[PDB]
RNA sequence: UCUCGAGCCCUAGACAGCCGGGAGGUGAGCUUAGAAGCAGCUACCCUCUAAGAAAAGCGUAACAGCUUACCGGCCGAGGUU
């Protein structure tokens, strides 16, 4: 539960919203 | 291309040799502006998109020579 | 070789292997005819970025070159102390 894989989903999340699993992680909210 | 950093410094420093111990010989100082002026000669050497970037980038060599700012 | 215990890591993919990336300012400054990760001295900063040392081990007359760190992929279950 590291944080800084957490950091990361939402960081990808928030370019989104304008590594693989973290992608899907992202895309999958 | 253009010249490297560590020379276009000591132009418009009016000093030639960098001292013994950076940052803590001082051997120069440079104004914000001065360095406006360099991060554009090297527009092309560096990465930045920005000015402001390009500006850390060639303010990195500076302190680490004795080159203090106003 | 068998048995017991503790810490930490792991399907948000660990450990190892293999493949790919290992980039710019900039050959840092000083020293020096020259030294550019890698003679010595000092500093050891920031851009792009998923990473990438002012460079850990060879290598060179000095470069080159070969790798480590670091990131990504394939793989899939324990791994490590």
């Amino acid at each position: 539960i590291p944080e800084w894989k957490q950091e990361e989903v939402d960081a990808i999340v928030e370019m989104i919203e304008s590594r693989n699993t973290l992608l899907e992680r992202a895309l999958d909210d | 291309g253009v010249p490297p950093t560590a020379e276009l410094i000591k132009d418009e420093a009016g000093f030639e040799t960098g001292s013994g111990e950076p940052q803590e010989d001082f051997v120069a100082d440079l104004s914000v502006d001065q360095v406006k002026q360099i991060a554009e000669q090297k527009h092309p050497d560096l990465l930045s998109y920005d000015l402001t970037n390009a500006a850390k980038e060639v303010v990195g060599t500076c302190t680490s020579l004795g080159v203090t700012i106003e």
